[PDB]
């Protein structure tokens, strides 16, 4: 997952 | 003496409880309860264009997230109030959420992009309109340039949602000049  | 309101105090209650829930019973599971709407049958669960912010994968990020959410944010709902403070979440999280998805899909969490709209909002809202009572801090505008460096060539582990940030920063900006103009 990507994060911000 | 308490620095944090209860709009600040009650998004950092929510990232915990989140996070202990991506640990008992793991990431993926928690991401298809609260990502954006990775189909069409979902886009009316209305809590999933904020609710993505509210997860973490790791250690690190939710660490610093919530460090300059309670400090930005915590700033922004004693000076300004708790509906301005909620305003510039939802509305962040909404659209850097957009730009995200659009760019790269559903599949992304964390509360930076609401971070980043706060570092902006703070930050002009202090150079163009003084007597609001917020500044960002300069020693801060270097520690968030140097965050948002590492993001960007990607000097953490991690995969970025960079859109995401990028956005999120844009979105405060904006606010703050509308904001400034009295
Ligand atoms: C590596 C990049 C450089 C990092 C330096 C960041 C400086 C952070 C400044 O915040 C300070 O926090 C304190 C309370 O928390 C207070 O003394 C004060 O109100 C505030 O100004
Ligand atoms: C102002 C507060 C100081 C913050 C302290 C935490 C720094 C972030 C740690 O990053 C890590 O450091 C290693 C060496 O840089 C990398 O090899 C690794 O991939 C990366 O994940
Ligand atoms: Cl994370």
């Amino acid at each position: 997952f990507a994060t911000a | 003496r308490e620095r944090a309101g209860p709009v600040t105090w009650v998004m950092m209650i929510a990232c915990v409880v989140v996070f202990i829930a991506m640990q008992i019973l793991g990431d993926q599971e928690v991401m298809l309860w609260l990502a954006w709407p990775f189909d069409p049958t979902l886009k009316f669960e209305f809590w999933r264009y904020f609710t993505h912010a509210l997860m973490h994968f790791s250690l690190m990020h939710i660490l610093f997230n919530l460090l300059w959410w309670w400090y930005l944010g915590g700033a922004v709902e004693k000076r300004l109030g708790s509906g301005k403070l909620i305003v510039i979440t939802l509305i962040s999280a909404l659209l850097s959420g957009y730009v995200q998805q659009k760019f790269s899909g559903p599949w992304f969490g964390g509360l930076s992009g609401v971070v980043y709209a706060l570092m902006g909002y703070v930050w002009l809202r202090g150079e163009r309109d003084p007597q609001s009572g917020i500044y960002l801090q300069r020693g801060l505008i270097i520690f968030a340039l140097i965050w948002i460096v590492a993001g960007w060539f990607d000097l953490f582990g991690m995969s970025m949602a960079n859109g995401a940030h990028i956005a999120g920063l844009a979105v405060g900006l904006a606010m703050a000049f509308v904001d400034s103009l009295n």
